[PDB]
């Protein structure tokens, strides 16, 4: 599945 | 896709006591998890954020805990307004899923059913159709099971069911079905039963009527 | 404080298509990674994912309605709109909107996820029905045999009815359930009252306002 616009930020 | 399962689904409780809902993903979703609960003709509210966070405002008594895959909210001292549907959203995969909800009551003793069968007026059978109402009165828990059937055949699809929102008072529930037939077939048979099964009921009651019996 | 408030058309036809607005106050789409996002809930049932657009015009949908779903912003109208083409009587629900956070912003760049993980602040919402159904009055008919007895209120359209007792005397023991949507597109409800097996005569009130019909159905054994 494709992911939050901020899955990725601390 | 996703998957976030919610357990309970539904719970008991009384004023005071302490409960714990899990909400629970098929993939890690870090602590990305967020909590609402949901009061009836309200939106969503926001208690809890990233997994534990206290939402400003929202009261103490709320507790978030969790991270990856195990989620869980604590409600430590239950309180009127907190009788509710709660929901967990998680927003770290496209799409944001949502858990199906856990409903929380107000816990009682078990109340048996009081069964009605009613069949159709004479006045509804002159406009074609025939709608045989059951009626399951104010019982608890929630759960019941009705099962319709004309002349020992299990009736399946054409049937439509309605509860009623727990009572101020009674703090119980009332459902009633509705078998809808056409006159021509309403009148090809004999006895309409109503087998309501439920908790307080040691055995399924049924409550019927013979169209035969006169 | 942030407030939305979701508008549209209350009734939609089968293929047609649905815009409903949101309309803020409180924050800005401007503002760092803020999102407003569409979430709906079909009559007595779990909320379900529909949509977010951001700040910077970036935009999903959930997987199911991708092919109907679209979802746009004026940042100066403080608006955002969800158009869902080709509707069905599926589509039946309340849609509500909702406000995200941007990250913890220090010197307009991120520092912190953790206040984008929920839709902090929901519109009141906005119940839309779906029907190729004509405005009509319900026919009622009596459900006689403590002891029970009652009123079906029967193929109307659209919601509600109001159901009242003995012209509002009789309160104690009445039990007006929720309607249900029959296949024919048509709404039913049931009206019940437990009383002393003893007696004193018994009159369901109905008013459908939509097609102006009030009945008074007199019931008994």
């Amino acid at each position: 599945l494709e992911l939050d616009k901020w899955a990725s930020l601390w | 896709a996703l998957q976030l399962t919610q357990s309970p689904s539904s719970l008991s409780a009384s004023v005071g006591d302490r409960i714990t809902i899990t909400c629970r993903a098929s993939q890690g979703v870090t602590s990305a998890l967020a909590w609402y609960r949901q009061k009836p003709g309200s939106p969503p509210q926001l208690l809890i954020y990233d997994a534990s966070s206290l939402e400003s405002g929202v009261p103490s008594r709320f507790s978030g805990s969790g991270s990856g895959t195990e989620f869980t909210l604590t409600i430590s001292t239950l309180r009127p307004e907190d009788f509710a549907t709660y929901y967990c959203q998680q927003l770290h995969f496209y799409p944001h899923t949502f858990g199906g909800g856990t409903r929380v009551d107000v816990r009682r003793t078990v109340a048996a059913p009081s069964v009605f069968i009613f069949p159709p007026s004479d006045e509804q059978l002159k406009s074609g159709t025939a709608s045989v109402v059951c009626l399951l009165n104010n019982f608890y828990p929630r759960e019941a099971k009705v099962q319709w059937k004309v002349d020992n055949a299990l009736q399946s699809g054409n049937s439509q069911e309605s509860v009623t929102e727990q009572d101020s008072k009674d703090s119980t529930y009332s459902l009633s079905s509705t078998l809808t037939l056409s006159k021509a077939d309403y009148e090809k048979h004999k006895v309409y039963e109503c087998e309501v099964t439920h908790q307080g009921l040691s055995s399924p009651v049924t409550k019927s009527f013979n169209r035969g019996e006169c | 404080r942030i407030t939305l408030k979701e508008s549209g058309p209350p009734l939609v036809k089968p293929t047609q298509t649905l815009t409903l607005t949101c309309s803020f106050s409180g924050f800005s789409l401007s503002d760092f990674g803020v999102g407003v996002g569409w979430i709906r809930q079909p009559p007595g049932k779990a909320l379900e994912w529909l949509a977010i657009i951001y700040s910077d015009d970036d935009k999903r949908y959930s997987p199911s309605l991708n092919t109907r779903l679209t979802i746009t912003k004026d940042t100066s109208k403080n608006q955002v709109v969800l158009v869902m083409t080709r509707v069905s009587p599926v589509d039946t629900a309340t849609y509500f909107c909702a406000h995200r956070r941007g990250p913890t912003t220090l010197f307009g760049v991120p520092i912190a996820r953790g206040p984008v993980n929920a839709m902090d602040v929901w519109g009141q919402g906005i119940t839309v029905t779906i029907s190729s159904t004509s405005t009509k009055g319900p026919s009622v008919f009596p459900l006689a045999p403590t002891a029970a007895l009652g009123c079906l209120v029967k193929d109307y359209f659209p919601e509600p009815v109001t159901v009242s007792w003995n012209s509002g005397a009789l309160t104690s023991g009445v039990h007006t359930f929720p309607a249900v949507l029959q296949s024919s597109g048509l709404y039913s409800l049931s009206s019940v009252v437990t009383v002393p097996s003893s007696s004193q005569t018994y009159t369901c009130n109905v008013n459908h306002k939509p097609s102006n019909t009030k009945v008074d159905k007199r019931v008994e054994p």
